[PDB]
């Protein structure tokens, strides 16, 4: 071959890249209750919004 | 070792014949004997009831060495 | 500057000390003591009421309400050789009916012992507890519920004693005491789990007794443990297509521990996803608890077509973990409801895929990345895998250069700067100068200077070569 | 079968000598003393095949 | 090193359960029925008892 | 300590301060403002006892326990310290009548994980319970009584875990809603929680402690036996009960096995109900309890028929018999694995096959017929 | 030297290092959320605390301290106790005023004791063994009022005694050290820390400021010794915090001790020589035989001359 | 050289919701509490109407 | 550097030194090519009956110099000291003046002389393709010439490591090869010369053509092998590194003694004071000059008179 | 380990199926597509089969 350079990342490299990193909880967004119109932006001053 | 390998399968199967031979005997020579004791309301224990609730002849030349007696 | 690897990841804290480990490994020898030590008393109290009431009441004869209470705690227990001359008295004096025969059954299928195997021998496996049950007398249990079978169909024979031809077979206690029968040879060793979908269920429709939807679950788990998918995903189709609205979660789980057994994980990924779409019937604990030891078996599968070259793939499984345990949040299926060795490795799965946005803000601080690379230097022979050693398709005659005019548009700057003397006999083909043609950002000076330079020199040279050739 | 696992040990006699100078190298790196008390599974003073390990 | 020591207290607690359950099996009554005639045993064997229900 | 309540702050004086200054965090500030503030104390007890911010505590409370939520979520806004823990009661009791569960849920995650687990309370889950209720949401219901259960590190870390008598009453209003509404998947997994926490006969142990508690303000020695328990009147009124119980049990179930024998031909019966899973009861109470025993065994029938004595405050077993009656039976035949099994409806035999000899369809087999269907013929194999 | 723009831009080589190595989580700063103290497991039976909840009020539940004096407390414990007939209730009751007395240091806490415990679990070989709740209150009592009645309930909790010493926490023996380094017995220091090796305890997360306080009351020549290969076993990152927290506790932050400590140099500069090394660089017969043959040579030759 | 695990085809992209198959007894049982489109009941081969009104 | 064993990994001072030079990086970095962009012309420095001396000053960024002597008779060009960033100058150069280059002198092997010699051997012999290239050297300069790799690892000439120098392969003064049967362009080189130390005025010289002679001189210090040029008709002396503007070379190199150094330096009191001294690196002087206004030489003959029996003098920070 | 496994094996085998125990390791073995690509550079180009 002698200078074979691949334009699609194999399937294994893929998969290490991936495991190596780990998920954010946030992303998931679920959500089942509501919006909380009172309390919710009244929070604690260090986390609030 | 290799030779006595076959004195045991041809050993085994001589006995397994026998007692495939002997249990569809007792079991289907049973079958027309029909004594009825659902009157007498017993345990249920007979010489067929006790062969029917018997598990599958595992035979001996399915068997390996270990299940024939030799240590693991 | 030197650059930095953007396909090597952020140095991050993903796992736990040995002291942790010992510990945890400690406080679960305890737990598995503490089973053990509360089956031990329970079983040592009915060993003594048992004694209690064959002694002080050798003449006084019991009730047959506390000796059937008696035999069913004795067999609970797995004690099933005290409790049969019990059930051959009271089935002799005509005083266990319908449902205590079933009772009989059910109880000899130890649901005492199997607790004690599920917390301490199966490790919370609960394949591995009709795995295990099988050992403690797997064929004379099987035996001792065939003949409790025959004597619950002789006293429904003769309980029954219009519909004359079809009784004791077309009632519901025929198809309870069966259900029973086949969830006692579901304890059993594997003669009996194979046959109960091929012996007992043809006996049952050869006997003519109209099953339900316990005799199903339990013929497809038979199925599951031996490892038949086709067959059990046959009778879940059938479930589907006539008795649909009947269908409990023990099929779903059926099919999760089969497959699960058969070792195909991508199955169980989609019987997951088809019991979070439709809902009902309601997820257990032990749906979780089946899917999750699912992932947690295909995590920990190594693979041979990569042959390990780098690492371990299988791993990249562990972070469906987070996703699921959201889902069990949408499902009202507790987390708290799990087994300690699987919240273990949930909790390990977790720590290993699991970020929130304070962390992530936190997390690639240069403190926190050389902490990392120096506590690799110092022991990391305590932590390493290694150490440890037009349209295409009707396009067939394609219309080349169609009138399309590129002079409406605007693409004026094409310009481009070529290397001094491409075919000058005096400037070498081979050169350093070869280099100038990978240069993108000062191109045009570039080549100005270089042409400026050429230029110069061959001028000088052709110079030198008139001074020299007229002077001598 | 026999000379072609013999030649592969022979091109690995300069890489070993260098691997086992790399064992030296992240040797003298440990952290001194017998160890911290968050990376073992052992007490000190005992085996841990002792009978009378757990006080 | 300690592999006889912690080997013998593994032979020895095989030992005391099958000392204690040796016990518990010679002191019961083992019955069995073919057709209303209960053989009555102990665990040694012995028949105790041949009687009819 | 109300003199030494301050904080001081830096000058950025030198380069390298500079330097740390422009590689800050994006929480620099109020993160190091909030630790060099209020922290855990030496003994383990909260930072809440704070002298300057002790009004804005007793406005807050006394704004929601009068009704006013979003005042007291304002005042909430203005608070430095950790509050305590009855603003976070005083809150939720105030978010229960309006049926809100997000904002009470919000209150319980702001000082949940955030604020040295100060939320983390029987009473506070408590109303985050009944506020579940109130809004009849199952899942949240699970949520409030994973989070009652806890994990190793709120329990054994931080030690902040629920008493036992507000796990009992959080977990029994809990179960009594999903018995209500024939949850039969989340009440069992309550009621294995109170059978492996062995909290069966707690009512029993409250209205025992109760009576002990009089005994010792009255000067009398107080213990605790079978038959002090078996002296209240939860136990002796059940027990009076529970022939009626197994009455109604038998006749829901005899009623049910009638209507699935008759929707197993389509309405005549069929002879699935000639003899059902069921005996005949005794004519004595004692042959009562035999067969509730002996038929519903699997969970403790007296403990389910105490709890199903009251609704809403009001006492049914007093006062409404056949609701009563109806609501103990409805509750067994849920909590029951036994019932559930000898319910069943009957189903159709699935029938074997085998693929074709000429094979024309793969989807089409040759089924195996069993010789009720099919008279005659010759005897089949297996 | 770079890559070019007209090449493929693929990934070169996936990198797995954090599935390589996998690492605890370590921070400089201690943990926000721990109890920081001696947590004492009140298990009672769900009756009696209905029962005795007006005199459970004004005693310490988890996270919480009432300042309820401790005279009010014992009184209500020698009036209503015997009301109550079960033994399990009263040792867990007698837990909470032990732990009420710590907290408020009052030492005639003690002859409770002596009043109910001391003659079925103490005295001349008592066969019953105490609940871990009580003995974990007692011994955190007289750690904290500095009572000698320490040494007595600790030499019953070894193997062949309690054997209650795996069950101890890490505060449990950071409470332990600190108060026998005040009161300075050199061979209470040596028992626990031997006992404490046994046990597989984390020395590494011992506090601080126990384990100087109980290094400097170090003074005999045997237990000296001893700790100099004791203080190997804490790790590196330990050891180095113990010196800077000796230097400050003798220094200028002296007044963060209630009682100051005393002065021990033996055992401050064996600790500041300790913590550099463990941190990076920045045939007698025989041999007088030989003196006295030579000493016999030199009065031969004369270079040893008698009286002139 | 193969490989170990279960071997598939791959999901039929054959739209079973508006495939209208053969009638079969059991449909022919069931079918008095059938829903069906009206493309079901009206068939161009084996309508079930006409086996309903049958 | 030098190779890293195991006593130079475990040292402390390596890694404080590395830090002390280098700051953050710890890794030197090299001497790397000049660009295109601001680099000079070749320029004519003198003009004779005889020769013509064409050079170019700072080649490198060794901060170098290169040299060539023309024969206005035969039209024969010869280089000293090859070492150009960019040798495709001098081939135009050479091609534009219609010269032949058949030899290149080399005072001493070090890397500052020799990083370029392969792509001037080719690139000149490229355009000769349109008899081959010489190279005159000292063999002492051998131990030099296998440290050319390792003196490419230090100084980032990646692209110059792996390839074999023209002085490495077979002469006429080493065994040939035995080839198969059944080639010569690497094989043997027939125009290569070896000089000798036994330098003399009488028989020392090549023969550039009428009538010029070039008397090579052996004169260590800076190297094992270092032999300068010295042409006495036009007064020119190419020193290489023995001598420069108001200094000497470099001794803190391997293979160099500072007693050579003031032997070689001695070994020069003989010529006349208009003799230019043509360096190796920076300006060009006289050595009438450097008698009256070097430091070093100065020191050297006040060593010599007060009676040190071995004088030793040398530049420490330099040039290499 | 267990004696059910040993037995779901020995029956499996007189079925004639695969034993789940060879199921324990992952194979992805040799995709068509390389198969294909590997027949085509050793053939170069695989003239005669187009
Ligand atoms: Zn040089
Ligand atoms: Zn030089």
């Amino acid at each position: 071959r002698m200078g074979y350079i691949p334009r699609y990342t194999p399937w294994e490299w893929i998969a290490i890249q991936e495991a190596d990193q780990p998920l954010i909880a946030e992303q998931i967004r679920q959500d089942n209750i509501g919006t909380s119109y009172f309390f919710s932006l009244n929070r604690y001053w260090r986390y609030k919004a | 070792r290799r030779v006595n390998r076959q004195k045991v399968n041809v050993a085994a199967s001589l006995l397994d014949n026998f007692v495939e031979q002997e249990w569809t005997t007792i079991l289907r020579d049973k079958h027309d004997v029909t004594d009825v004791t659902k009157t007498l309301n017993d345990t249920q224990n007979d010489k067929k009831q006790l062969a029917r609730r018997l598990g599958r002849y595992m035979l001996f030349a399915n068997r390996s060495l270990d299940d024939t007696g030799f240590p693991t | 500057r030197k650059p930095q690897n953007q396909w090597e990841g952020v140095y991050y804290y993903s796992g736990i000390t040995k002291r942790q480990r010992h510990l945890i490994l400690l406080h679960r020898k305890r737990e598995r003591e503490a089973h053990m030590r509360s089956f031990n008393i329970s079983r040592a109290s009915v060993l003594q009421r048992l004694e209690q009431l064959s002694g002080d009441r050798k003449q006084e004869s019991l009730p047959p309400h506390v000796r059937l209470d008696l035999a069913v705690r004795l067999a609970q227990h797995g004690l099933y050789q005290q409790a049969t001359p019990i059930v051959d008295e009271l089935h002799h004096q005509k005083a266990l009916h319908a449902g205590h025969y079933a009772l009989l059954i059910n109880a000899l299928a130890c649901p005492r012992l199997g607790q004690r195997i599920l917390h301490c021998d199966a490790q919370c496996d609960p394949a591995l507890t009709y795995k295990l049950l099988g050992d403690e007398n797997g064929e004379e249990r099987a035996q001792e519920a065939y003949r409790w079978f025959d004597l619950a169909l002789t006293s429904l024979a003769v309980d029954c004693g219009h519909f004359v031809p079809y009784l004791p077979q077309g009632t519901a206690a025929a198809s309870h005491i069966t259900n029973a029968l086949m969830r006692t040879l579901l304890t059993c060793g594997y003669t009996h789990v194979a046959a109960i979908p091929d012996s007992v269920y043809d006996r049952m429709g050869s006997m003519g007794i109209s099953p339900t939807i316990s005799t199903y679950e339990l013929v497809m788990l038979a199925l599951s443990l031996q490892g038949n998918m086709v067959e059990a995903e046959s009778i879940l189709s059938f479930l589907r297509s006539h008795h649909s609205e009947h269908i409990t979660v023990e099929s779903f789980n059926a099919l999760l521990l089969g497959h699960r057994e058969a070792r195909q994980f991508d199955c169980c990924d989609a019987i997951w996803q088809e019991l979070v779409d439709r809902r009902w019937p309601r997820a257990s604990p032990l749906t979780a608890e089946l899917y999750l030891r699912s992932i947690m078996d295909h995590a920990n599968t190594p693979t041979s077509e990569p042959l390990q070259s780098f690492a371990n793939i299988n791993v990249v499984e562990k972070k469906k973990v987070p996703l699921v345990l959201a889902q069990m949040d949408e499902l009202g299926v507790p987390r708290t409801h799990l087994s300690r060795v699987l919240m273990d490795e949930v909790e390990d799965s977790l720590r290993k895929f699991q970020t929130y946005r304070s962390r992530f803000y936190e997390w690639g601080r240069a403190v926190k990345q050389f902490d990392f690379i120096e506590f690799r230097r110092r022991n990391g022979w305590l932590y390493d895998l290694h150490l440890m050693k037009g349209d295409i398709y009707y396009d067939d005659t394609r219309g080349l250069h169609d009138r399309s005019p590129t002079w409406m548009n605007e693409v004026p700057e094409t310009r481009y700067d070529r290397l001094y003397g491409v075919n000058h006999p005096d400037i070498a083909k081979i050169g350093i100068r070869r280099h100038l043609n990978v240069e993108y950002v000062n191109r045009k000076e570039v080549v100005e200077r270089d042409a400026a330079l050429m230029k110069k020199t061959l001028s000088s040279g052709r110079r030198l070569r008139h001074r020299v050739e007229s002077s001598r | 079968i026999v000379l072609n696992e013999q030649l592969h040990t022979v091109k690995f006699f300069d890489l070993k000598i260098g691997d086992a100078i790399r064992d030296i190298l992240q040797l003298l790196q440990r952290e001194t003393g017998v160890g911290s008390s968050v990376n073992r599974d052992t007490p000190v003073g005992i085996s841990p095949n002792n009978p009378e390990r757990r006080v | 090193s300690f592999r006889y020591t912690n080997n013998l207290i593994g032979a020895l607690k095989h030992r005391l359960l099958l000392e204690s359950s040796y016990r518990e099996i010679a002191s019961r009554k083992f019955i069995g029925n073919c057709r209303g005639v209960e053989v009555v045993c102990s665990g040694y064997g012995t028949v105790l008892a041949v009687q009819l229900t | 300590d109300p003199n030494r309540v301050g904080l001081n702050a830096a000058t950025l004086d030198c380069r390298g301060r500079i330097y740390r200054w422009l590689r800050r965090g994006p929480f620099f500030q109020v993160d190091n403002y909030f630790r060099r503030s209020v922290k855990l104390n030496r003994d383990g007890t909260l930072p809440t006892d704070f002298v300057h911010e002790a009004p804005l505590m007793r406005k807050i409370i006394r704004l929601a326990h009068r009704g006013h939520l979003k005042a007291a979520c304002e005042e909430y806004r203005r608070v430095t310290t950790v509050p305590p823990v009855e603003v976070y009661r005083a809150l939720t009791a105030c978010c229960v009548p309006g049926a809100k569960l997000a904002d009470a849920v919000s209150i319980f995650e702001d000082g949940d994980s955030k604020l040295f687990y100060v939320s983390r309370d029987g009473e506070v889950l408590h109303n985050l319970m009944r506020c579940a209720i109130a809004a009849r949401h199952r899942a949240r219901i699970m949520w409030v009584y994973n989070v009652m259960r806890g994990r190793f590190y709120e329990n054994v870390v931080v030690r902040a875990e629920v008493d036992l008598i507000w796990r009992y009453r959080i977990a029994m209003i809990a179960l009594e809603y999903l018995l209500d509404h024939e949850c039969a998947e989340e009440a069992a997994a309550i009621y294995s929680y109170l059978v492996e926490e062995e909290l069966l006969r707690c009512d029993v142990h409250v209205r025992v402690g109760l009576h002990m508690r009089e005994a010792i303000a009255a000067g009398k020695p107080i213990t605790l036996n079978n038959d002090v328990m078996n002296a209240t009147s939860l136990v002796r009124d059940a027990t009076a009960v529970a022939p009626e119980v197994a009455r109604e049990l038998q006749r829901r179930h005899a009623q049910t096995l009638q209507n699935n024998a008759v929707e197993a031909v389509g309405a005549g019966s069929a002879p699935w109900s000639i003899l059902g899973p069921l005996t005949a009861i005794g004519p004595t109470a004692e042959d009562t309890m035999v067969w509730l025993q002996q038929h519903y065994g699997d969970v403790d029938v007296m403990s389910i028929m105490r709890w199903a004595r009251f609704r809403k405050g009001k006492d049914l077993m007093a006062k409404d018999r056949p609701q009563y009656l109806a609501r103990a039976a409805a509750w067994i035949e849920l909590l029951s694995k036994r019932n559930r099994e000898m319910e069943e409806v009957p189903l159709t035999y699935m029938r074997k096959s085998k693929p074709l000899v000429l094979d024309t369809n793969s989807n089409v087999r040759v089924a195996w017929q069993t010789p009720l269907m099919r008279s005659g013929g010759p005897p089949r194999l297996l | 030297y770079h890559w070019h723009y007209n090449l493929p831009q693929g990934m070169e080589r996936p990198h797995s290092v954090n599935r390589t190595f996998a690492a605890p989580f370590q921070s400089n700063h201690s943990l926000v959320n721990k109890y920081r103290g001696v947590w004492i497991e009140f298990d009672m039976h769900p009756a009696f605390s209905v029962a005795l909840e007006p005199q459970l009020r004004k005693l310490p539940r988890g996270r919480t301290l009432p300042k309820t004096p401790a005279e009010e407390v014992i009184a209500d414990y020698t009036a209503l106790a015997p009301l109550v007939d079960d033994e399990k209730t009263r040792d867990l009751w007698l837990a909470k005023v032990f732990q009420h007395c710590a907290f408020q240091r009052c030492g005639g806490a003690m002859e409770l004791w002596e009043r109910y415990c001391h003659q079925r679990f103490t005295a001349e070989g008592a066969t019953a063994k105490p609940p871990l709740s009580l003995v974990k209150s007692v011994l955190f009592y007289c750690n904290k009022t500095d009572n000698s009645g320490w040494r007595a309930l600790f030499d019953r909790c070894l193997k062949d005694g309690w054997n209650y010493t795996p069950l101890f926490d890490t505060a449990q023996w950071s409470f332990m050290l600190k108060s026998i380094g005040r009161m300075g017995d050199e061979d209470g220091v040596r028992a626990v820390l031997e006992e404490m090796l046994d046990v597989q305890a984390d020395l590494d997360r011992v506090e601080a400021r126990s384990v100087v306080i109980a290094l400097n009351a170090v003074t005999n020549a045997d237990v000296y010794e001893f700790v100099k290969k004791y203080l190997f076993n804490f790790g590196e990152r330990k050891v180095k915090f113990l010196r800077t927290t000796y230097s400050d506790l003798r220094g200028h932050g002296a007044g963060k001790l209630r009682i100051p400590l005393k002065e021990n140099d033996n055992m401050y500069y064996h600790v500041c020589w300790h913590s550099s090394i463990r941190s990076p660089r920045q045939p007698n017969a025989k041999i007088d035989d030989i003196v006295k043959d030579k000493i016999e040579k030199w009065k031969a030759e004369g270079l040893l001359p008698e009286d002139y | 050289t193969l490989h170990n695990q279960r071997s598939a085809a791959p999901e039929s992209s054959v739209s079973q919701s508006h495939t209208v198959n053969a009638p079969t007894v059991d449909e022919c049982e069931m079918l008095a509490e059938r829903w069906g489109t009206m493309n079901y009941w009206h068939n161009d081969t084996f309508p079930r109407l006409v086996v309903f009104l049958k | 550097s030098y190779t890293p064993n195991l006593t130079s990994l475990t040292n402390q001072v390596n890694r404080s030194e590395r830090l002390r030079k280098w700051g953050s990086a710890g890794v030197p970095p090299g001497v790397p090519r000049i660009p295109r962009l601001e680099a000079k012309g070749i320029a004519i420095l003198h003009e004779s009956p005889k020769v013509i001396l064409a050079g170019r000053s700072r080649c490198n960024n060794f901060d170098s110099n290169q040299y060539m002597l023309i024969n206005k008779a035969t039209k024969r060009c010869l280089l000293v000291d090859a070492s150009d960033d960019w040798p495709d100058d001098w081939a135009a150069f050479i091609g534009a003046s219609d010269l032949t280059l058949t030899h290149v002198f080399l005072t001493h092997c070090h890397i500052d002389n020799i990083i370029n010699l392969n792509a001037f051997l080719t690139i000149c012999g490229s355009r000769q393709k349109q008899d081959e290239i010489g190279v005159m050297w000292c063999p002492a300069e051998e131990c030099w010439v296998q440290n050319f790799k390792r003196s490419c690892e230090r100084y980032g000439r990646f692209e110059e490591m792996h390839q074999v120098l023209p002085m490495m392969c077979r002469s006429l003064y080493t065994p040939q090869h035995l080839v198969d049967p059944v080639r010569n362009a690497r094989h043997l080189r027939r125009n290569d010369v070896l000089l000798s130390a036994a330098t003399n005025r009488a028989t020392s010289f090549i023969d550039f053509g009428n009538g010029v002679l070039l008397y090579y001189i052996f004169s260590p210090g800076h190297s094992p092998g270092h032999m300068m040029l010295h042409i006495p008709t036009e007064r020119i002396l190419f020193s290489g590194d023995l001598l420069f503007f108001n200094k000497v070379g470099r001794v803190d190199l391997p293979w160099a003694t500072g007693v050579r150094l003031a032997e070689s330096l001695r070994l020069l009191e003989a010529l006349p004071d208009n003799t230019v001294v043509v360096p190796g690196h920076g300006r060009m002087t006289t050595l009438g000059r450097e008698r009256r206004e070097n430091k070093a030489l100065q020191q050297c003959y006040q060593r010599q008179e007060i009676g040190k029996q071995e004088v030793s003098v040398g530049f420490n920070e330099g040039y290499l | 380990q267990n004696k059910f496994d040993i037995m779901r094996r020995e029956d499996r085998l007189s079925k004639g199926e695969q034993d789940l125990t060879e199921r324990n390791t992952i194979h992805y073995g040799v995709p068509i597509q390389q198969i294909v690509d590997e027949f085509v550079f050793r053939h170069r180009n695989a003239r005669g089969e187009r």
